[PDB]
């Protein structure tokens, strides 16, 4: 029913926000080999901001990533700011807030719509951030791999799209109920 | 040559240009249009409009 769908939507919003914040803050996106590891290089696990060496003399020390051709410059800027994943998390938060409001202003039906739009836009922004990250990593030192933070981001995207679908369905049902009641009245 | 005497050159040369070897360029955004010239793409657009 409507109540269970709203409950799932709010749970998904909270879960996606948490997963994306975890992925952004976490530094386990990429497992690779880097020259700056104190001995082609040493194993490293990285993220969006900082990189940590593992299995090396400098084991456990984490250092801020040293980023840095107009398009390459723009890509480096966007990758450094990580504005797209952050925007995804922000939009998920705002959508959850709008859903909670929809749990109060049951009359205003154009709220659970904003929630869905924001969730879908957050999914798109996460896609863009993933593309930017993958593109920027490449350059022109092998057998690299992706960590659980990357898949947390992917899970956040999937959940955001699902809850956007559910919110749009809720809006559909609510508007249909109101319109049928009015016309029949 | 005013103070010594040379032989005929045993090796002739001249000024030349040294550059770094062109590398596989990092693929550019919108490199998927490279197979066709820009003029073909614009003619495609306007043929779409006209059709």
């Amino acid at each position: 029913e409507k109540g269970v769908q709203v409950l799932l939507t709010t749970i998904g919003a909270f879960a996606a926000f948490g997963l994306m914040t975890i992925a952004i803050s976490t530094d386990y996106w990429l497992y690779t080999r880097a020259l700056i590891c104190n001995t082609p290089g040493g194993l490293t696990h990285s993220g969006l901001w900082r990189i940590c060496c593992l299995e090396g003399l400098k084991r456990g020390v984490c250092v801020k990533i040293n980023h840095f051709d107009s398009a390459e410059y723009l890509l480096r800027v966007v990758r450094a700011s990580s504005i797209f994943p952050i925007l995804s998390a922000i939009l998920l938060l705002l959508g959850g807030v709008c859903v909670a409001a929809s749990r109060v202003y049951k009359s205003k039906r154009n709220i659970i719509l904003g929630a869905g739009i924001l969730f879908v836009a957050a999914g798109l922004s996460n896609i863009i951030g993933v593309i930017v990250y993958i593109s920027a990593n490449a350059g022109e030192k092998n057998h690299y791999s992706y960590g659980w933070s990357f898949y947390f981001g992917g899970l956040s995207f999937i959940l955001a799209e699902v809850i956007g679908v559910l919110a749009v369905n809720i809006y559909i049902e609510r508007s249909r109920e109101a319109h049928c009641q009015s016309r029949s009245d | 040559e005013e103070v010594i005497d040379f032989s005929k050159p045993f090796m002739s040369l001249g000024i030349s240009i040294m550059i770094k070897k062109p590398q596989k360029s990092k693929p550019g955004v919108f490199s998927f249009l490279d197979p066709l010239a820009y003029e073909i793409w614009m003619c495609i657009v306007f043929a779409y409009i006209g059709v």
